[PDB]
């Protein structure tokens, strides 16, 4: 229910590490869209944790 | 005319980022909670690619010319340690082969037009 745009910067297994509209490098979801250069429109939601402490 | 970067170019910048010991996931750990901070941290990698003085100092170093930045953005080392190889990443995209991400890092820290948080 809200949506991040980003270009995809590495696949790693079942989860890809793109670069949101703010730059952040994060970890989303992988999906069929999915190729390192190109841009994909996800939600905020396939936004995985690295958890931080 | 497509708005698409190259894997090839993508993982050359990799190839970049391995010389400074630093991954993709590196960079995950390394983003900053919030707007604010983003905007900061881009803007810090922004005037070190801006400058080709910090930006070869930058590459020789592998580190980021901590005082030259701290002079001219007016932070904390503290905020440039925490943020080092985040800084690096993007400094490197400005002067990469990586013109999506460049504009998309660009638009980004233009956003500045109206900023105090409060």
């Amino acid at each position: 229910s809200m949506n991040r745009l980003g270009i995809i910067y590495e696949i790693q297994g079942m989860k890809a590490v793109v670069l949101t509209s703010e730059g952040e490098f994060l970890i989303i979801r992988r999906r069929k869209d999915m190729k390192v250069g190109q841009q994909v429109s996800f939600e905020n939601e396939d936004i995985y944790n690295v958890r931080g402490k | 005319m497509e708005d698409i970067e190259a894997r090839e170019d993508i993982e050359e910048l990799k190839k970049k980022l391995q010389e400074f010991g630093i991954t993709f996931l590196d960079l995950v750990l390394n983003v900053p909670k919030h707007r604010d901070s983003r905007q900061l941290c881009i803007r810090l990698a922004k005037m070190l690619a801006e400058d080709e003085q910090m930006y070869n100092a930058l590459m020789k170093n592998k580190n980021i010319p901590r005082n030259e930045l701290k002079k001219k953005a007016k932070v904390h080392g503290r905020t440039i340690g925490n943020n080092r190889k985040y800084i690096i990443a993007l400094c490197l995209i400005f002067r990469s082969n990586l013109n999506l991400s460049k504009r998309y890092l660009e638009y980004y820290t233009m956003l500045e037009h109206h900023h105090h948080h409060h």
